[PDB]
């Protein structure tokens, strides 16, 4: 993106908390300073993948979500005697 | 103006004295006292994000 | 005058139906624009750059540039947020194990290539390799663009992570913990999803292999011959384009002044007459950034849109097995694979499409003791002599037994009825 | 939390408060008072000077009626998708995956807010999984037997038929599988005894 | 068009008319001006 003075560059890779552009990410973590770095995308995992092993659960959890939607907005008017042309 | 005047390789025509851009704006020169083709370019510049 | 199709007549009576006899692995694509291109125009540099003298009066004309910086930030930031909702929709990078063996299913033109620097499939290749001076012209008066901030290599790992999840868990990694399956199993499972049974699947898995092998083999030759297929995406790429040089080519307007350089102006006539000269100038191309800014806002309202579209298709066509018509795949939808493109995704829909149908004689439900027996699961159909019951997608003829039917009242009031024996083991 | 509420209430209220910003503004006028530029010209120079004004107002309040269209047509998609997910996730059981909450929709129950509607879904994750030793059918005197309703897994030693969500392991009777064909085609099929009541 | 009992005649194209249009069509096109 450009030239980032002021924070240094580590090479452990972090959860993004800043974004800045181009897999760049800052935040500021430990004195404390802010660092900048490539973002994670995740765990790295590998299924135990074959012909012959399945993954059958054996409970489970109820687990609840909140999902925020609007709905509506303040419904505003204006008049053109009195914005444009004051008394 | 202003702005960054470098050795340019456009091939100018004798009687061509200018050059514009597509903005209609003058990308090139000709300097009066020697015959020479320069560049007008701006310096750096960009945006500034805390 | 244009044709809306062939004709066709289908043979409609109260006796005859129609059963298919096979079945074909049809692999089609889709592309969704997601994202754009970011730009960022400045304040006072486009409006009159390398003047002193008009930057002082730019200030005496509300701070408009300050609301359009705040519009392009906001729409950058939402294509951000658009590419960040399709692509990142799982926490955890998934791996291909080293034997590629899925039961005779090749995904080597889909999965990531080690070889290649670039870490793409083939398939993403012939992607970005199709959707492509004006990017220096521009930067010098204020037009710039912005780098995304998710790379195409993470666009690739997250595509690759997801096809991983997909073939080794199906479905499971989506909704909670990646729980592993052989592959034969998960066709089985999509196939009874949609009706089939199991055994039309285990009995003809290899069919199934190299008709999935051919059409992924004939998705990438379609998508190099035909040079259109590419172009939602490259619209994209094209209108704003026409964003920024017409925007240029509002530079060269006077806009009722007498020229368009305000140094020429500036030179000539003295500020006391020069005002009148360059506020003209100044309100026309206010006027111009402004409409260009008007506009990218509904371009990225669409694109938004779109973006959402192609979210829910990540979610229910990749992450799970829709019964949806038409919006997963043209057919019986049996599964998805995602695909990264220039600022945009490309979905490859393997869906299940009867075929070789054969004419066969249908009947309400029979009698045998004076007890109407209805089909549990399945039509029955008829040979000309004999009578058997078959499912709904696929002719398997089978005897008309007790564990096949169920028995509701009698067959005095149903319309069709026939007379048939049934077997009790 | 609430911040999908709030942006759409700091935005509008921003979308006044430039429309305030842009009345004191002289838009190439010699100030932004009406009763000043009439008390300081003539009348003949009090058009010139006010019609300036006049054209920066209404570009100025046009500016803000087109922007508050797209913000309404962004509001419209946005009620269009929450009624959407009223009507699939509160009055039903949807299986659209990811659409009425993360993991295998249950229910949902919907909750008012200021300009905004709060769903808390109800879902169903699984956990405590582990691996077993599956096959795709088994065949006991020559004839393949494919899981009606389940999946065949194994203990290292005995084989069930359990449900493809929760590990419930029951007997391999006749009534559990289905007989289709011979065991010659299937690739995986392996020897075992079936039950019959 | 003996489909069981159910009578499409309402939805169905009438080949009377020279619109080749249904009976709803009709009133749907003779409502929006
Ligand atoms: C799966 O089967 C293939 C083909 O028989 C074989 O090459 C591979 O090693 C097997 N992998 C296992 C044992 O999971
Ligand atoms: C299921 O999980 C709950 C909560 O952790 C636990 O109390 C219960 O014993 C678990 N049951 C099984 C089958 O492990
Ligand atoms: C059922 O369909 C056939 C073929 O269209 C027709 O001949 C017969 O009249 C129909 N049923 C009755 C009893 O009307
Ligand atoms: C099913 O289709 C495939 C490919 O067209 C063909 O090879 C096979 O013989 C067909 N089988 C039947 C049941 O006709
Ligand atoms: C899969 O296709 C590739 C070409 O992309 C080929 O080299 C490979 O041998 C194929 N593997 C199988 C399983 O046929
Ligand atoms: C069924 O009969 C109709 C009669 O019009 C015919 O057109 C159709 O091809 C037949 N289907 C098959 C292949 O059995
Ligand atoms: C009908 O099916 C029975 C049992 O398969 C067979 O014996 C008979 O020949 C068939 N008749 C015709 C006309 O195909
Ligand atoms: C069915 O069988 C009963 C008893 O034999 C007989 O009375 C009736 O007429 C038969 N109906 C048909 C469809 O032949
Ligand atoms: C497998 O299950 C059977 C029946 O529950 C049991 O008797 C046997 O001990 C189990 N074997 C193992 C290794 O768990
Ligand atoms: C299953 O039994 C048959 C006959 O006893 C035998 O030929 C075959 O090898 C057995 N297969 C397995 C999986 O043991
Ligand atoms: C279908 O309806 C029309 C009037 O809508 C009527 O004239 C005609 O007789 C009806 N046909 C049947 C199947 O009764």
């Amino acid at each position: 993106a450009g030239c980032l003075i002021g924070a240094e560059y580590v090479n452990n890779s972090y959860e993004c908390d800043i974004p800045i552009g181009a897999g760049i990410c800052a935040s500021y973590q430990t004195s404390q300073s802010i660092i900048a770095y490539t973002m994670s995308l995740g765990a790295e995992n590998s299924v135990a993948y074959s012909n012959n092993s399945i993954a059958i659960p054996t409970n489970f959890t109820i687990s609840v979500t909140t999902e925020i939607l609007p709905v509506s907005m303040t419904k505003t008017s204006v008049d053109c005697t009195m914005y444009i042309c004051g008394d | 103006g202003t702005g960054v005047l470098t050795e340019s390789n456009k091939k100018f025509l004798p009687f061509q004295q200018f050059g514009r851009d597509i903005a209609d704006t003058t990308d090139a020169v000709r300097d009066p006292q020697t015959l020479e083709i320069l560049d007008i370019t701006p310096c750096s510049f960009g945006g500034v994000s805390v | 005058t244009m044709s809306l199709g062939a004709e066709n007549s289908v043979a409609y009576s109260n006796n005859s139906i129609a059963i298919p006899t096979n079945f074909t692995i049809s692999v089609t694509t889709e592309i969704l624009p997601v994202s754009m291109t970011k730009t960022s125009v400045d304040c006072t540099m486009y409006i009159c750059g390398d003047s002193t003298e008009c930057s002082n009066l730019l200030l005496q004309y509300g701070s408009f540039c300050t609301q359009l910086k705040r519009a392009l930030t906001g729409i950058a930031v939402e294509q951000d947020k658009n590419t960040q909702e399709v692509f990142a929709q799982v926490k955890q990078i998934y791996k291909t194990p080293p034997i590629k063996y899925f039961g005779g299913f090749n995904f080597s033109q889909i999965l990531p290539d080690p070889s290649k620097p670039s870490k793409r499939s083939p398939i993403e290749d012939l992607l970005f390799n199709k959707v492509t001076d004006l990017i220096c012209a521009q930067k010098f008066k204020g037009l710039t663009v912005l780098p995304p901030l998710l790379t195409d290599e993470m666009i690739a790992q997250y595509t690759s992570a997801l096809l991983a999840g997909t073939i080794t868990s199906g479905w499971t990694f989506g909704a909670g913990p990646a729980l592993q399956i052989p592959f034969p199993m998960q066709m089985a499972y999509r196939f009874n999803g949609i009706g089939v049974t199991q055994n039309v699947l285990y009995e003809n898995q290899k069919l199934i292999a190299n008709q999935f092998n051919s059409a992924i083999g004939k998705i990438q030759d379609s998508l190099s011959s035909t040079p259109s297929a590419l172009g939602k995406l490259q619209d994209v790429v094209n209108h704003n384009a026409q964003a920024l040089n017409t925007l240029v080519k509002q530079l060269s307007s006077k806009f009722g002044a007498i020229s368009s350089v305000l140094n020429d102006i500036f030179s000539r006539l003295d500020p006391p007459e020069a005002e009148v000269q360059i506020d003209r100038l100044i309100t026309g191309r206010l006027q111009s950034l402004q409409t260009y800014v008007t506009q990218q806002l509904i371009r990225a309202a669409e694109i938004r849109a779109s973006a959402n579209l192609a979210a829910t298709k990540m979610s229910e066509c990749v992450l799970g097995q829709s019964k949806r018509v038409d919006f997963c795949g043209k057919g019986y939808h049996l599964m998805s694979f995602p695909q990264s493109a220039p600022h945009g995704v490309v979905f490859l829909h393997v869906t299940y499409v009867p075929a070789q149908e054969k004419n066969f004689t249908t009947a309400p439900a029979i009698c045998h003791d004076g007890k109407a027996h209805f089909p549990r699961e399945g039509v029955f159909v008829s040979n000309g002599t004999h009578w058997f019951v078959t499912q709904r997608n696929f002719y398997e003829p089978q005897i008309i037994t007790t564990d096949n039917t169920f028995v509701s009242g009698n067959c005095d009031v149903v319309i069709g009825i026939v007379n048939n024996t049934v077997y009790d083991p």
